[PDB]
C-alpha cells in the first residue's frame, strides 16, 4: 500500500491553486440568483389556475 | 403541497429517475428489468425498454432527448437510441471499461457521457469508440453519485470517502477536495446556478458548500431526523431544497435557513429517487413501494 | 308460555345484535384494509363480511317492528325477501367455508400449481356459481306457496319437509364430508412434513378443528331436526296435530336451534379474528392506532398542564 | 430501413370485394398503429380507415363504414384490408400508411407505393389556389384555409402538412404547426394564426415541385386539403 | 381529446397488458443467492447442477432455478445486499480443509462473514442453507493447528460434528431464520436435492402465512 500514497500526494499538491471566494460572497450569490427566478418559482409564488396547466 | 397525480409506477420497485427537457416526461428506472419512459399531463407510459442486466441503480435522460442510458452493476453501460426509424428501442453500443458496479450514468452531450462506477473511479465515455477519453481516479470509496453543471464543464462526484471530489471534463483532473460527511455520500446534486451544491448522506445531515469556497456554509440537522438521506433536489429559484429521508417521508427545507417548511409524507416506502422539473413546477418522487407521485 | 318465552328469545336477539353489529361493521373495513396487498383469503374473508350481518342485523329489526307473535303488519313482501336473504346467508357462509377450505388442501399439496391460480380474479368466480346455484334451489320456495303459516308447519305429507329434506342433503351433508376430508388430509400432509415443528403443528390441528367443531356442535344439531322430520312424518308417529305436546318440544328446539346459529352467525366474524395468530398482531396495531386518534393518552396534556399549574 | 410493399393492386368487378394487404418489413409493427389513404386517379387525398396497434379502436369514414373491412397479423408482420361494395369513388390509388402515436410522434411518415385500382358533420378545409407558377430561387407561400378553429383546450394545435413528389410516394414536412419532419430541408416553415394557416417556402429549387396538402387532427373524421400544384 | 389521444389510450392500455404478462411469466422462477468464498468449490458446485455478476439458470422437474452468482465484486457488501432482499435461498459454500492456511485463518474469517450476514437487519426471516467441501481432504490429513479449543478425537465424524456445530451455532437474530447443513460429499449424486426439498418446505410454511394460517 505504499505505492498508493504517491499519486495521492501530487493529487494533493496539484491542488496548492485552490479558487478562492468569501463565504459571505458565496451565500451572496445564492441570495442574488434568488429573485432572478422568483418571478417563475411556482413554489413559493405559485402559479395561479389560469396560468397552471397541471390541473 | 399536495399530490395532482399519481403515476403509480409499472410493476415492482422504483429505484432511480431523470426528468426530460421537455419537463412533461420522466424515465423511471426499477429492479424488475423495465425501464419506462412516462409522461406527467396525460399519466400514461409512452415507453417500456426491457433489461438484458436485471440489477440497474441508475438512469439517464440526455438533455436532447434522443438518447436514455441504463446501467447496473453487470459493467455495462447500455446507452437506447429513443427516435429510431425502426421506432423501437435499441442499445447503441456496450460501454464495458470498469472493474465494478455502474453507479451512476450522466449525459454530459450526446457524444460524452460520464459514467461512476464501483471501480472507485469515474470515466469519461465517447459512443463512437466506446473508449474512455478521461479518467478520473482519486475517490477511495465508490463513487456512487455524480451531479453535473448546467455547463457541463465541471462535475463533482461522491462516493464511500466522506468527501467530494471535483473534476475538469477536458483534462481527467480533481479540481477541489470537499470534506465534511460523517460517512458514504449516498446522492448529491449540483445547484442550478453552477457555483454551489448541496450534499445528503446517512448522517442524517443536509450539506451546503460551494465549488471555490470549499467550506461548509451551513449544516441542515434535526434532533428528531435520524433517518438517512438518499436524495437531494434544489428549486428553479433557491429557498428550497427537497430532500428524501429514511423515515418513509421526504421533507423539504428552506435553502437559506432550513425550517420546516414542507412535510412531505404521501409515499409509504423508502424515497428511492427525488426529482425536479428543469422550470419547476413539480417535484416527482420514487420509492420501492412500486408508486411514482407527483405533487405540487 | 310460547308467547313469552318467544318474547323473552326475540329480547335477547336484540342483545345479541347490539353487541354483535360493531364487529361485523368493523370487519368489512379491514378486509378493505387488507385488499390492496391481498391474497386470495383476503378478498374471501371480504365476500364472507359483505354476506354477514345484513340478515343478522335486520332479524332484530322486523323483531322491534313487531314482536313478533305472527303479526304482519307489512304486505308480507318484505317477510319473503326476508327469508331469501336468511336462508341464502346461511347456505352462502357454510359453502364458503367449504371452498376456502378445499383452496387451503389445493395450497398445501398441490403448491405447484395453487401459485398461478390464486389471483384474485379467480377468486371472484366461483363465489357467483355458489349464488346462482342456491338461487335455483329458491326458485321453487318461491313457486311453494299455500298462502298459509310460513313460521312453522307439521303433517303427514311433509311435502315442504321433502323438499327440505332434499335441501339438507344437497346443501349439508356434501359439505360436512368435504370439510372433514380436507381437514384429515391437512392432519396427514402436516404430520408426514417434518421440517415444520411439533408445537405449530399442533397449532394448526386446534385451530383446524375447532373452526370444524364450532361449525358441527352449531349447525349440525339443527340438521338433526330437520332430519327427523322424514321418519318421524313417514311414520305418522312423529306427527299428531291433537297431541300437540310434539309440536310444543319441536318448536322450543326449533327456537334453541335457531338461537345458537344466529349467535354462531355472529361469531363467524369473530371467528375470523379469533384463531389465527396474525389477526393478533393486527388487533393489537389497530387498537394502538384507535387510542393514537381517539388522544385517550394525554401524556403530553399532562406534561403541558404540570408545566402551566406551577 | 422500413418496406412498405403492397400486394395485389388491380381490376376489380363493379360492387365486388377484393383482400389488398400491404406486406410488411422491417419496422415495430407490433407497436405501430396503421391508416390507410385513397387517392383518386387525378385529385384529392381523403382518410379512409385506421387500425390500431392493439386492434381495439375501428375507425371509418363516411362512405367507408360497412362495406369496407380492416385486419392484421403480428406474427407474419402484415396489414390487410378488405373492401366490398366498389364503384367509382371507391377506386383510387390507395397508400399503406404507418403513424406511430404518443407524445411527439410523427405520424403518416412513410408510405408505399400505391394500388391501381380501376373498376369497369365534417370540418371542411380548402385551399385557396391549387396552382402557383414559381421561379428556382424565390419564395412563396400557399395556404389551407379551414373552416372551424384547430386550437384545442390544451393550448396545442393539431395540423399536419404534405409534400407529394411527382409520381411517387408523398412526404409530411410540418406536424403540428410547428416541427418540421426528419429528412426535410429547413427551407420549408409552416406558419399562421389559430384558424388562418399558410405555408412559407424559402428558395425553392428543382425538387419541390408537386402537390401540397393540409390535414387537421382534431376530430377523428380525417380529411386532408385539396390539393395544390406548384409548377415551374 | 382526438384519434391522437385515443390511440395514445391504446398503446397505454397495450403495454400494460404486455407487463403484466410478463410479470406473470417471471414470478414463476425460484431466486437463489449463491455466496461462494474463493475456493470454496464454485466450479464443484456448478458442475454437480449439470465481468460483473454470472447469471445462471438450471430447470429441476417441474421448477425453474435462476440463481445469481456475486463472484469478484471487490466491493463494499451492504451496498448492493439490499438488492437480493427478496430472494427465497442463501446457498454457503465453505471448505473444510482450509484449517492449516493463514492469509488470519480462512475458517475463522469466513465464520465472520456468516456471522455478519445472519445477524443482519433485512435477512430477518431467509432461510439459510450451507455446503461443504474438501472434506475427505480434511478427515486424511487430521486438529490442533486451527481448533485447539475442541480437545477432542481427530476422527472425522466427531470433528465434523463439532466444526458444523460451531458453524451453526452462528444463528444471531436467526429465530425466523433456519440454517439447513449439509454434509456435502463433494461427489453426491444431486445435492440439489437439499435444496428442493429445503425451498419446498420453505414454500409450505409461507404458503401458510399466504393463506394467514402460519
Ligand atoms: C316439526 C314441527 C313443526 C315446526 C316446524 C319445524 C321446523 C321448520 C323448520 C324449517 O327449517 C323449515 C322451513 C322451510 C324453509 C325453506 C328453506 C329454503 C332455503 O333456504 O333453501
Amino acid at each position: 500500500s505504499i505505492a498508493q500514497a504517491r499519486k495521492l500526494v501530487e493529487q494533493l499538491k496539484m491542488e496548492a491553486n485552490i479558487d478562492r471566494i468569501k463565504v459571505s460572497k458565496a451565500a451572496a450569490d445564492l441570495m442574488a440568483y434568488c429573485e432572478a427566478h422568483a418571478k417563475e418559482d411556482p413554489l413559493l409564488t405559485p402559479v395561479p389556475a389560469s396560468e397552471n396547466p397541471f390541473r | 403541497m399536495r399530490t395532482r397525480r399519481t403515476l403509480r409506477g409499472h410493476l415492482a420497485k422504483i429505484y432511480a429517475m431523470h426528468w426530460g427537457t421537455d419537463s412533461r416526461l420522466l424515465v423511471s428506472a426499477s429492479q424488475d428489468g423495465k425501464l419506462i419512459i412516462w409522461d406527467s399531463y396525460t399519466t400514461n407510459k409512452v415507453h417500456a425498454i426491457p433489461l438484458r442486466s436485471s440489477w440497474v441503480m441508475t438512469c439517464a435522460y440526455a438533455p436532447s432527448g434522443n438518447y436514455v442510458a441504463c446501467g447496473g452493476l453487470d459493467n455495462i453501460c447500455s446507452i437506447y437510441n429513443l427516435k429510431t426509424r425502426e421506432g423501437n428501442v435499441r442499445v447503441s453500443r456496450e460501454l464495458a471499461g470498469h472493474t465494478g458496479y455502474l453507479s451512476c450514468c450522466r449525459f454530459l452531450d450526446d457524444n460524452q457521457i460520464v459514467t461512476s462506477s464501483g471501480d472507485t473511479t469515474c470515466a469519461l465515455w465517447d459512443i463512437e469508440t466506446g473508449q474512455q477519453t478521461t479518467t478520473f481516479t482519486g475517490h477511495t470509496g465508490d463513487v456512487m453519485s455524480l451531479s453535473l453543471a448546467p455547463d457541463t464543464r465541471l462535475f463533482v462526484s461522491g462516493a464511500c470517502d466522506a468527501s467530494a471530489k471535483l473534476w475538469d471534463v477536458r483534462e481527467g483532473m480533481c479540481r477541489q477536495t470537499f470534506t465534511g460527511h460523517e460517512s458514504d455520500i449516498n446522492a448529491i446534486c449540483f445547484f442550478p446556478n453552477g457555483n454551489a451544491f448541496a450534499t445528503g448522506s446517512d448522517d442524517a445531515t443536509c450539506r451546503l458548500f460551494d465549488l471555490r469556497a470549499d467550506q461548509e456554509l451551513m449544516t441542515y440537522s434535526h434532533d428528531n431526523i435520524i433517518c438517512g438521506i438518499t436524495s437531494v433536489s434544489f428549486s428553479k429559484s433557491g429557498r428550497l431544497l427537497l430532500a428524501g429521508y429514511d423515515d418513509f417521508n421526504c421533507n423539504v427545507w428552506d435553502a437559506l435557513k432550513a425550517d420546516r417548511a414542507g412535510v412531505l409524507a404521501g409515499h409509504d416506502n423508502r424515497v428511492s429517487c427525488l426529482g425536479v422539473t428543469d422550470d419547476g413546477m413539480a417535484v416527482a418522487t420514487g420509492s420501492w413501494d412500486s408508486f411514482l407521485k407527483i405533487w405540487n | 308460555s310460547f308467547e313469552e318465552s318467544r318474547i323473552v328469545l326475540v329480547v335477547v336477539y336484540s342483545a345479541v345484535c347490539t353487541l354483535g353489529v360493531p364487529a361485523n361493521c368493523l370487519t368489512a373495513w379491514l378486509a378493505l384494509l387488507q385488499v390492496l396487498q391481498g391474497n386470495v383469503l383476503a378478498v374471501y374473508l371480504l365476500c364472507l363480511a359483505l354476506c354477514e350481518l345484513l340478515y343478522t342485523g335486520t332479524l332484530p329489526l322486523w323483531v322491534i317492528y313487531i314482536r313478533n307473535q305472527h303479526r304482519w303488519t307489512l304486505g308480507l313482501l318484505a317477510c319473503k325477501v326476508t327469508a331469501y336473504i336468511f336462508f341464502c346467508n346461511i347456505y352462502v357462509s357454510i359453502l364458503f367455508l367449504c371452498c376456502i377450505s378445499c383452496d387451503r388442501f389445493v395450497a398445501v399439496v398441490y403448491a405447484l400449481e395453487s401459485r398461478g391460480r390464486r389471483r384474485r380474479r379467480t377468486a371472484i368466480l366461483i363465489s357467483a356459481c355458489i349464488f346462482i346455484l342456491v338461487g335455483i334451489v329458491h326458485y321453487p320456495v318461491f313457486q311453494t306457496e299455500d298462502k298459509e303459516t310460513c313460521f312453522d308447519m307439521l303433517q303427514m305429507d311433509s311435502r315442504i319437509a321433502g323438499y327440505y329434506y332434499a335441501r339438507f342433503t344437497v346443501g349439508f351433508a356434501i359439505p360436512l364430508s368435504i370439510i372433514a376430508f380436507t381437514n384429515h388430509r391437512i392432519f396427514r400432509s402436516i404430520k408426514q412434513s417434518m421440517g415444520l415443528s411439533a408445537a405449530q403443528k399442533a397449532k394448526v390441528k386446534h385451530s383446524a378443528i375447532a373452526v370444524v367443531v364450532i361449525f358441527l356442535v352449531c349447525f349440525a344439531p339443527y340438521h338433526l331436526v330437520l332430519l327427523v322430520k322424514a321418519a318421524a312424518f313417514s311414520y305418522y308417529r312423529g306427527d299428531r296435530n291433537a297431541m300437540c305436546g310434539l309440536e310444543e318440544r319441536l318448536y322450543t328446539a326449533s327456537v334453541v336451534f335457531l338461537c345458537l346459529s344466529t349467535v354462531n352467525g355472529v361469531a363467524d366474524p369473530i371467528i375470523y379474528v379469533l384463531a389465527t395468530d396474525h389477526s393478533r398482531q393486527e388487533v393489537s396495531r389497530i387498537h394502538k392506532g384507535w387510542k393514537e386518534w381517539s388522544m385517550k393518552t394525554d401524556v403530553t396534556r399532562l406534561t403541558h398542564s404540570r408545566d402551566t399549574e406551577e | 430501413d422500413v418496406q412498405l410493399v403492397e400486394s395485389g393492386g388491380g381490376l376489380v368487378q363493379p360492387g365486388g370485394s377484393r383482400k389488398l394487404s400491404c406486406s410488411a418489413s422491417g419496422f415495430a409493427f407490433s407497436s405501430f398503429g396503421m391508416h390507410w389513404v385513397r387517392q383518386a386517379p387525378e385529385k384529392g387525398l381523403e382518410w379512409v380507415a385506421y387500425i390500431s396497434s392493439g386492434s381495439g379502436t375501428i375507425y371509418y369514414a363516411d362512405t367507408v363504414k360497412g362495406r369496407f373491412t380492416i385486419s392484421r397479423d403480428d406474427p407474419k408482420n402484415t396489414l390487410f384490408l378488405q373492401m366490398t361494395s366498389l364503384r367509382s369513388e371507391d377506386t383510387a390509388m390507395y397508400y399503406c400508411v404507418r403513424s406511430i402515436y404518443y407524445y411527439g410522434s410523427s405520424p403518416f411518415d412513410f408510405w408505399g407505393q400505391g394500388t391501381t385500382l380501376t373498376v369497369s358533420s365534417d370540418i371542411v378545409m380548402t385551399q385557396a389556389t391549387s396552382s402557383v407558377p414559381v421561379t428556382p430561387g424565390e419564395s412563396v407561400s400557399i395556404s389551407c384555409r379551414s373552416s372551424k378553429s384547430l386550437l384545442h383546450s390544451n393550448g396545442n394545435t393539431y395540423l399536419y402538412w404534405f409534400l407529394q413528389r411527382p409520381g411517387q410516394s408523398p412526404q409530411l414536412l410540418i406536424y403540428r404547426m410547428s416541427n418540421l419532419a426528419s429528412g426535410v430541408p429547413d427551407r420549408f416553415s409552416g406558419s399562421g394564426s389559430g384558424t388562418a394557416f399558410t405555408l412559407t417556402i424559402s428558395r425553392l429549387e428543382a425538387e419541390d415541385v408537386g402537390v401540397y396538402y393540409c390535414m387537421q387532427h382534431l376530430e377523428y373524421p380525417l380529411t386532408f386539403g385539396a390539393g395544390t400544384k406548384l409548377e415551374l | 381529446l382526438s384519434a391522437e389521444d385515443k390511440a395514445a389510450v391504446e398503446r397505454s392500455k397495450m403495454i400494460d397488458r404486455n407487463l403484466r404478462e410478463d410479470g406473470e411469466k417471471a414470478a414463476r422462477e425460484v431466486k437463489l443467492l449463491l455466496l461462494g468464498a474463493g475456493e470454496s468449490g464454485k466450479s464443484t458446485i456448478v458442475k454437480q447442477m449439470k465481468t460483473g455478476i454470472v447469471e445462471t439458470h438450471f430447470t429441476f422437474k417441474d421448477l425453474h432455478f435462476k440463481m445469481f452468482d456475486v463472484g469478484a465484486q471487490r466491493s463494499e457488501r451492504k451496498k448492493w445486499i439490499h438488492c437480493f432482499e427478496g430472494v427465497t435461498a442463501i446457498i454457503f459454500c465453505v471448505a473444510l480443509s482450509d484449517y492449516d492456511l493463514v492469509l488470519m485463518n480462512r475458517m475463522h474469517e469466513s465464520m465472520k462473514l456468516f456471522d455478519s450476514i445472519c445477524n443482519n437487519k433485512w435477512f430477518t426471516d431467509t432461510s439459510i442453507i450451507l455446503f461443504l467441501n474438501k472434506k475427505d481432504l480434511f478427515e486424511e490429513k487430521i486438529l490442533t493447528i486451527c481448533y485447539p479449543e475442541y480437545a477432542g478425537s481427530n476422527t472425522y465424524e466427531e470433528a465434523a460434528a463439532y466444526i458444523q456445530c460451531q458453524f451453526e451455532d452462528l444463528n444471531k437474530r436467526k429465530d425466523t431464520k433456519e440454517i439447513y447443513t449439509h454434509f456435502t460429499c463433494s461427489t453426491d449424486t444431486k445435492n440439489v436435492q437439499f435444496v428442493f426439498d429445503a425451498v419446498t418446505d420453505v414454500i409450505i410454511k409461507n404458503n401458510l402465512k399466504d393463506c394467514g394460517l402460519f
